[PDB]
Parts: C-alpha cells; structure tokens; sequence
C-alpha cells in the first residue's frame, strides 16, 4: 500500500474522497523511502483513476502509431489537467471532470529517462528517439520527454513496460466539477504539494 | 352490503335519494372512530386495480313513515350516501375547500366537555361559505359520566351551551338565502354518543320508543324530550312549570326518559351490580349472547351500549331525513360554483342537477392507482352525464371559452366508481353523483372542468401550482440502504403529482415540494413508508432563478478541450411576456416551428427570422430559455447540434452563479468554428465548449437572481383581521386586496408572500388571529431582485454566498473569463 493512512480513497465529481494534502505528503514521503520518483502527472476519467490507482497501470491498445505507444504523463500539471475529463458523454450527454494523479517510479528505471528538444509522436522524431534509449521504437523499460507541439509544454511518454512498474496515486490539485473545459488555475494548486513535485533529470545523450 | 354494477346504477340514477356528505371533526375528537361505525354498518362492497382512499360509499335503508319526514323530493326507500375523505388537519385548507366544494352536508362533530374548539368552527366557516347544511354530534359523553361523573341536568345544560355555541356560529355564516338552517336536538338534527364505545342517538329515537307508551305522535314527543317540559312522575302530568304546586323541582323530559336510562346502565354495570343488571337489561330488551353474558365493566357496558344505541344508525337518520340531496342542494350551490352567466345554458342544467344537458363534471382531485404511474381523476357529475369513451373537452385552469388556452379534447378511456380503494368500471353516470375517470391525469394537473359545450366556463377553479419552489436533500444514514430511498423517491414521486424527486449535477437526491408543509408530509411519508429507511435531511430550501438583465457586455467565446472548436455566442433577455408564455404552453416547444414563429412574431415582436431558428428550449427541454441559431454559412453546423442543446440542457439546469435554474434567458449563437474532421467535434468536445460559453455570455449580460413569490388568500373574522396584517408586515408581504363577504363579518386578504418569508407563516398567523385565520397560498409569480448578486454583502449576494457556501463551491462567484476562452 502507498496511499498512506485514513479511510477509502475514492474519485468522484465532488473530488477525491479521503485524500488530504497532509496524507499526500506522508505517502509521497514513504514512497521516496522505498525507493521511488515522482516524475509526473496523468489526467483522466473518474473509473480510469479508480482502475490506474487500485489495479495499477496496464497496457492498452490506443489511437496512434505502435512506434509511440506507451503511457502518457506531464510534469506540468496543468496540461495533465485538461485530459482530466470524460472524453464521450453518456445518454443524456453529461460530461464528468476526471481527476489528476501523480505518477511515480522505481529509482532504479532512472537511466531508462532521456529528453530531446524535437517534437514527440512525429516521424521527425522517431529517429533521434531510437537514438537516445539505443534501440528501435517503441519505448520499453525506457521514457521520453519533450515538447508534446511544436512550442507546446512538455510530455512524458513512458515505454509500456516501464508503465507497469509504476506506483500513482491520488493528486491534491482538484479539477472543477463547474468548469469541465476550463484550464487548471495555479492558485488552485496547493504549496505544499508544488513542493514535492520537482522532476528528475533526464538524460540528454544516450547510455 | 355487497352490490353488483347494476345495482349501484340503480341507485345512482335516483339522485334525489344521494347524499353527497364530508365529516367536519377535529382528529382528536374521534373522527376516524365514528367514520369507521358508519363504514362497518353501511359500508358498501362490489359483488385489482386499487386506488388511494378518496371516498367511501353507505347504503341506508328506512321505512315508508320515515320517507314521509323528509321535506326534500324523494323516490323510494334506498339513501346512496357518498362520504367524502377528509383531511387531517386545517393547515391542509387547499384540499379542505376541494372536499367540500363536492358535497352538499356535513357531520359536524363536536365535543362533550370541550364543546367546539377552535379549528372545526374555523372548517365550520368555509363549509358554510360554501352553502353546505350541518348535522351536529356531540360526541365523547363517555367522558362525562365516568370522569367527570356529572349530574344529568349538568350534563343537560352542557348540551344546552354546546348546541348554542354551534348555532352562533351557523346564524351568521350560514347564507341568508338558504332559511334557517341552525340545529335542534328537538327536530333530530343533534345527536348523542360516543364513538369509542360506539353508541349515539337523537331525539328522534327516543321519541319513536315512547310514541306508544304515551298514546302521543313521535313529533309531540320528541318536542317534550327536549327543553322545558316535565312530566310529574307523582300525577303522571305533563307540564311546562319546573316545580309542582307544593314548589318541589321536577325532572326534565330530557334527563327523565333519556339520560336516566343510560346512566343508570353505567352505574350499575360500572359497579358490578350484578343483580341489577340482568333487570335492567330485560327492561330495555337488550338480550346479550353466550359470550357476551359474561363481560364486565367496560368491557360489558361497551357491548350493552353498542346494542341498545347503534352509533351508525343515529348518524345515517340524520343524514338521510336532514341533509340536501344533490337535487335540493345544487339549486342554490350553482350560483356558486359557476365561474360564468347565472342563466347560462349550463349553470342553469347544475340548479335543476339536469342528467341530459351538456356536461358539467367537477375534478376535485387526482388519486394515485396501482395501473402503472397513472392518476385516476376524482369529482363529481354536476350536468349531463359522463360515458366510457365519451369525447370530452378538459378545460384546465387557464382556460377560457375564448382562447384555446389550456384545451384537451380527449376521450374519457374509462369511467368507474371509487369504491374506498377499489375501482369498478361502468358504463355511464348522471348528473348528482361522484365518479373516477380514467386516462386524464396527462391533461389534468390536479383540477379542472370537464364539458361538452364550447361555450361553458370553468367551474370555481381551486388554485394551485406545480411550481417546487422548496426543496432538501435526501441521503439514508446507512450506505446500504441507498436502493432501498432510490426506489422510495421513485414511489414518492408517483403519489403526489406535485411532488418532485430529481438528482443535481453533484448526484444528491432531491425532494421538492410546493410549500413547507408539503414537503413536511412528504419527507415523513418517505421515512416511514416509500423508504422505511433512517434518512439524513438538509433544512428546507427556497428555489431560485438565475436571470439576465441586459445584453452580453462583449461576444462570448469558448474554446473546446482540443483547441480544433470555437462557438461565439451572446445572452440577453427574454420578456416576462414570453416566459410566462412559454410557461403556459403557448409558445410550445412541442409546436411546429413555423406555427410557433409566427405567434412570436406577431403577439410577442420577436424577428420570424429569429424565431423560426430555435434550437431548443431549457431546461428539460421546455424551459423558459432559449438558443437561436444565428450563425452564417458554418460548415457542418448541423453536426454538432444534439451537443449543444445537450450542453443548454445542462447550462440551463445549473446556472453559473450559484447552481439555480435559469429563467428567461435568450442565447445567440453568432459564429461557430469547427474541424473539418468529426472525429474531432464529437459531444464531448462540444458539450464543454458550448456550456462554458453560455456561462461567460450569461455572465456578461448582468446577472441577477429571481425569488419565488406566493399568492396568498385569507379568510378571517372582521375582528382577528387585524392580526393578518400583523405578521404580514414582517415578512414584505404586500396587500393585493381585502374584500368582505357581504352579510357575515369575514373578510378575505389577498397578498403577495415571499417563499423565503413564509417559513412558519401559519404557525404565526395563527397566534396573531387566534386561529381563526384560515390561510390557502400558491406560487403567483417570479421577482428579480435589485441588488447585485455578485456582492456578497447585499440582499441578493447574501443568499448566494450561503448558497455556495452550503453547496461547498467557492464563495466567490466565478468572473466570465473563466469561462471564456484562456488567453
Ligand atoms: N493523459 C495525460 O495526462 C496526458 C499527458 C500528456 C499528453 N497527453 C496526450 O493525450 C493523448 C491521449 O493520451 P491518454 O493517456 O489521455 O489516452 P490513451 O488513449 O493514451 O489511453 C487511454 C485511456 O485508458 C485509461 N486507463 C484506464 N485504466 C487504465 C489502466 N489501468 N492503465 C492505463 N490506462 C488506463 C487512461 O487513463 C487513458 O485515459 C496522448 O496522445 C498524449 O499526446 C495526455
């Protein structure tokens, strides 16, 4: 267990239930005492959350090219944030926030980790990539970071492998039951957990 | 008794053998006791469909003498006495005029010690109002004998000042043009008894009994049994003087003949003389059997009782030989009852109870069945007569022989008698009767007139409104018990058709209801019944609206979550006119949109352009707001259309300020941008984009709140009317009117009541008045409060703030740039 101490943790469009700032920081604490790294966030759906938290990341067939297939986190949050949400309305069309999780990893998949400047899931991209983690695409035990667009914010792309080995948790940053679509506001995030939500460093060259 | 359909008929089309009949009592006084001897003595029964109690139905059978004492045209020995339920308490007064607006006498029920308390006078007023005759009971003398252990002439004189009680009461309320019309215990229209043992009796019995022993006729004798008449037991003389020529006193006829017999059974059962007793009992010829031989004190002396004065029958006398038949009473009630000319066609077939004129038939109510959710119509036949599959016109509240406002021509799918809680289907039924229809409920709110002349007007119309302007939350203490309030809510809803059962975006389960008392009831009803189950439950909340006041400060824009999706949109408001036009079915979303295009055209001055380019109306697809297509040349527009009128139906549901319904607000979409690919504009795309772009164009065009108003109308004595003003004038209520019934003392004070400042109304208005107020309040109108909501510190801000607070959003009200596009 590495949701710390209290009652049930649950999602719902009210927000995470049993989930406080304090309990963050103690179960972030105790994850980093045995050995694991936060390296970003994953927004999504209220039963996502429930499944990534309690039955831990799996592999997913997914609307993209298999060279880029894997599991997808920011370290902004605020991005993370805007997938945080239904992505299809039910019958009568509503359209439920999600919830935004934090991400982390054994410390041991570190030298897995490389950036590049060049722009992700582009074939313009695809070489450069193979370049860093030192073999063929897709990712494995391996991640990448770069900008998601052109001059857009940075994503993670975590090889599938590599997916099944995190530890995610419940975020302390809320999303907005009354303003599904709307950007995370940074005053909405709270200090202390800002605090513990610096990022690795990755790797410019390959090993 | 049991009777076949044919039977029942029979007895129907003798209207002037009907006695259309309520029980004014208070619940304390035994009413439920004494309206279960008259069921279990005269209860009628058919020789699966079951229906909620609304009335019960009595056959009384009398002799050809006693169909003579009637002073009302008569057929036959056969009496069909309708009893019409009652409610439990005054405060329910809206459904207190809806019982006796249908019936034509009343059991007045009355106590012994206590004499007319202050509620059945209250009741008594209105009934008489209404033109409804009174038969007086004095019931619970048993308590006067066993613990008080008054003497006979004390018990005589309490009568005495009990029965002049009443009569104050009925001389001057009572209509002038209806005779004398206060009771007398010396004509039979006062009985005697007690309901818990189960015994009573009039004059008239008593006098029957001893018409022989006297050689007299029953009419002399029961004019002796009462007053001052004394017969000398020492000369065996009758005489009018209280005392003998040596000026000893002499006993009463009344305590003589009548008291004497009865107590003397009390004290001698009461205190085991069981030597008396047996002679006592040959005496009267009450002859007990095997069982019953062997009962003492209460136990005995409530068979003895029971056998020797039968309750049901002193009350069936009564009601038979002195309350009008529908023929009698509907002479003088249609005046009345008539919201048209006195000599219209119509009015005229209600005063001669014509069965062959066109149709006249009253719905009082609508009763909750067991088909399904459907409600089963509940009133009376007061013209023609009404057939299963009879084409009938349902002209509701607003309607008027004029407009075609508020008009159902329908079929009636079937007519059937409400037996109690059962249902028996019938062919036909005249004019004077009460019936059930069938396959109205989806027409007919609560009530209305059904007609078969498209000139006639609506009949006395009982105001109500559907309107939920109170609400709670509902939530079971247990977490496993949810299923079990999940179905309760779903029954709860089904038996109160102004009861609302809803769930919030936030998925709390929601009652709402149409005042406080209301949604009281029906919170108890859920615990209790529907539910079972322990429930949590907010304090009471008023319902508010989320308006506009001017046009969008600048165009509104929202992105969707992809970034491909753009609508620009701007809110403004909608008139007053056109809301309450779209509220009253006029402008109809159901309509043709042509049809509907015009009438906004040219009743209401909106651009037919405009008009003919509604998307939807909101919320629950009917609400009084609307989104008008005003765009030009969008590609694929028509693409995103089931997700924008979903995203109104959500916007409009939960308005952006603090959660409320929005009213009267009008939206313009000027310009949508769109990905070529729909892969890309699918609804949870445009959903969130769409919703997000009302909010900031509402926010732009000056927010402002709506507050629901009640219309409440005021019976009360000239003297108490003081204290209506009283309480009035702490809860910005405003005068409407005050009018004065033209020969009694009552007035009635018409005022506007905010929702939020009738919390307790009753409870207040009662103290001030003595009680003697009786209050009836229906939602009127919406009123768009001044101040700012947006600043917490004035009226309309104050209710947001704790609004929000309470819903745990935050305090602040969001600005329209958060809605609108980030950037
Ligand atoms: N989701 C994010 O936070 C995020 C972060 C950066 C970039 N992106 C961008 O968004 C696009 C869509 O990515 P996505 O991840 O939202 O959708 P996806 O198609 O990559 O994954 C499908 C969904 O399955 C869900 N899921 C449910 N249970 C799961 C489980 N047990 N294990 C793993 N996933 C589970 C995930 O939440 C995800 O929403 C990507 O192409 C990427 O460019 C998303």
């Amino acid at each position: 267990a590495f949701l710390g101490d209290g009652g049930d943790v649950s999602f719902s469009t009210r927000g995470t239930q049993n989930w406080t700032v304090e309990r963050l920081l103690q179960a972030h604490r105790q994850l980093e005492e045995r050995g694991y790294v936060f390296v970003g966030y994953h927004g999504t759906f209220l039963e996502a959350a429930q499944s990534i938290v309690f039955g831990g990341v799996r592999a997913r067939s997914q609307d993209l090219d298999a060279i880029w297939r894997g599991f997808y986190i920011a370290g902004d949050p605020a991005l993370a944030y805007g997938y945080a949400q239904d992505q299809e309305p039910d019958a009568r069309g509503r359209i439920r926030n999600g919830a935004l999780l934090r991400v982390y990893v054994p410390r041991s998949s570190l030298p897995g980790f490389y950036r590049t400047s060049l722009t992700l899931a582009a074939p313009e991209a695809a070489g450069e990539v193979e370049r860093l983690i030192g073999h063929p695409l897709p990712l494995r035990l391996d991640a990448i970071t770069g900008p998601a667009e052109e001059g857009g914010r940075l994503e993670t792309i975590l090889g599938w492998p590599l997916a099944e080995r995190t530890v995610v948790i419940p975020s302390a940053i809320p999303t907005d039951p009354r303003n599904v679509g709307g950007d995370l506001d940074p005053s909405s995030i709270p200090d202390k957990e800002q605090a513990i939500s610096a990022l690795p460093d990755y790797a410019s060259q390959p090993g | 008794v049991a009777f076949t359909v044919d039977q029942m008929r029979s007895l129907m089309d003798k209207v002037t053998n009907v006695r259309n009949m309520s029980v004014i009592a208070h619940v304390d006084h035994g009413k439920s006791t004494l309206t279960d001897s008259l069921v279990q003595r005269a209860g009628i029964i058919s020789a699966g469909i079951t229906i909620k109690s609304t009335a019960i139905s009595l056959y009384s059978e009398m002799s050809d003498e006693d169909v003579k004492e009637i002073k009302q045209k008569t057929d036959g020995n056969s009496f069909l006495i309708n009893l019409i339920d009652s409610p439990g308490h005054v405060d329910f007064s809206s459904e207190v005029t809806a019982a006796l607006r249908v019936t034509d006498g009343a059991l007045v029920v009355v106590d012994t010690i206590e004499g007319v308390c202050v509620q059945t006078e209250t009741v008594l007023r209105q009934a008489l109002g209404e033109r409804i005759k009174p038969v007086v009971v004095i019931n619970k003398v048993d308590r006067a004998l066993l613990e008080l252990q008054v003497s006979k002439e004390d018990l005589y004189q309490t009568f005495a000042r009990t029965v002049e009680s009443v009569n104050v009461i009925v001389s001057t309320y009572a209509d002038e043009v209806l005779g004398d019309v206060q009771v007398y215990p010396a004509r039979g229209t006062v009985a005697f008894g007690s309901g818990l043992h189960g015994w009573a009796f009039t004059i008239r019995q008593f006098a029957t009994r001893y018409a022989k022993k006297f050689g007299v006729d029953k009419a002399k004798m029961m004019d002796r049994l009462w007053g001052d008449s004394f017969f000398n037991p020492k000369t065996k003389k009758w005489t009018n003087k209280d005392t003998d020529a040596e000026g000893k006193p002499l006993e009463r006829a009344f305590n003589m003949f009548i008291l004497d017999p009865i107590f003397r059974l009390f004290t001698a059962i009461m205190n085991f003389k069981k030597d008396e007793i047996p002679v006592l009992l040959e005496k009267l010829e009450i002859v007990l059997k095997g069982d019953e031989k062997d009962l003492e004190g209460k136990a005995l002396l409530k068979v003895v009782m029971r056998k020797f004065l039968p309750a049901a029958d002193a009350l069936l006398e009564m009601i038979v030989l002195h309350l009008p038949s529908p023929v009698t009473a509907q002479a003088y009630r249609a005046e009345q009852l008539y919201e048209g000319p006195a000599d219209d066609a119509n009015c005229i077939a209600i005063k001669n109870c014509d069965p062959k004129a066109d149709l006249m038939l009253y719905v009082s109510k609508m009763v909750p069945t067991s088909d399904k959710g459907r409600f089963y119509a509940f009133g009376r036949v007061f013209a023609g007569t009404v057939k299963s599959g009879q084409k009938v016109r349902i002209q509701g509240p607003n309607y008027v022989p004029g407009k075609k406002d508020d008009l159902f021509i329908k079929a009636i799918q079937r007519v059937v008698l409400m037996m109690g809680r059962f249902v028996e289907p019938i062919d036909d039924c005249p004019a004077g009767n009460i019936i059930g229809l069938v396959g109205i409920d989806q027409f007919l709110l609560k009530t209305g007139t059904l007609t078969t002349s498209e000139t006639a007007h609506n009949m006395k119309v009982m105001k109500f409104s559907v309107s939920p302007v109170v609400q709670v939350a509902v939530e079971v203490k247990n977490a496993n018990d949810l299923p079990k309030l999940v179905e309760g809510l779903k029954r709860l809803s089904k038996s109160d058709p102004c009861v609302l059962t809803y769930m919030s975006e936030s998925g709390e389960h929601i009652v709402a209801g149409t005042g406080e008392l209301h949604l009281e009831i029906c919170l108890q009803d859920l615990e209790h019944d529907h539910a079972g189950v322990p429930l949590k439950i907010s304090p009471p909340v008023v319902a508010y609206r989320e308006t506009v006041e001017s046009e969008s400060s600048q165009t509104a824009l929202s992105k969707s979550p992809n970034k491909h999706n753009r609508i620009y949109l701007k809110a403004e408001p909608i008139d007053e006119e056109v809301s309450l036009a779209i509220e009253n079915g006029i402008i109809n979303p159901r309509d043709d949109f042509k049809a509907r295009a015009r009438i906004m055209a040219d009743d209401y001055g909106w651009d037919v352009t405009d008009a003919r380019k509604i998307w939807c109306f909101g919320p629950d697809g009917n609400g009084p707001n609307l989104v008008i297509d005003q765009t030009k040349a969008v590609q694929y527009l028509h693409e995103i259309k089931d997700s924008v009128v979903a995203a109104f139906q959500w916007a409009t549901k939960e308005g952006p300020i603090f959660g409320e319904e929005m009213r009267s607000v009008r939206v313009n979409i000027l310009d949508v941008t769109l990905h070529a690919d729909a892969i890309h504009r699918g609804g949870g795309q445009i959903i969130p984009t769409m919703r997000r772009a009302t909010y900031a164009g509402f926010l732009l065009a000056d927010p402002k709140i709506q507050e629901p108003v009640f219309l409440v109308e005021i019976q009360c004595p000239e003297q108490a009317v003081g204290g209506i003003y009283s309480v009035l004038n702490k809860k910005r209520g405003q005068v409407v009117s005050e009018e004065q019934r033209p020969g009694t003392p009552l007035f009635t004070v018409k005022a506007y009541l905010p929702v939020n400042e009738s919390f307790g109304f009753t409870g207040e208005l009662r103290q001030a008045t003595g009680g003697q107020a009786f209050p009836q309040m229906v939602f009127d109108h919406w009123s768009t409060l001044g101040s700012d909501p947006l600043d917490p510190t004035s009226k309309a801000g104050e209710i947001v703030l704790a609004a929000r607070k309470r819903h745990g959003m935050k305090e602040e009200v969001p600005g329209w740039q958060e809605y609108y596009d980030k950037l």
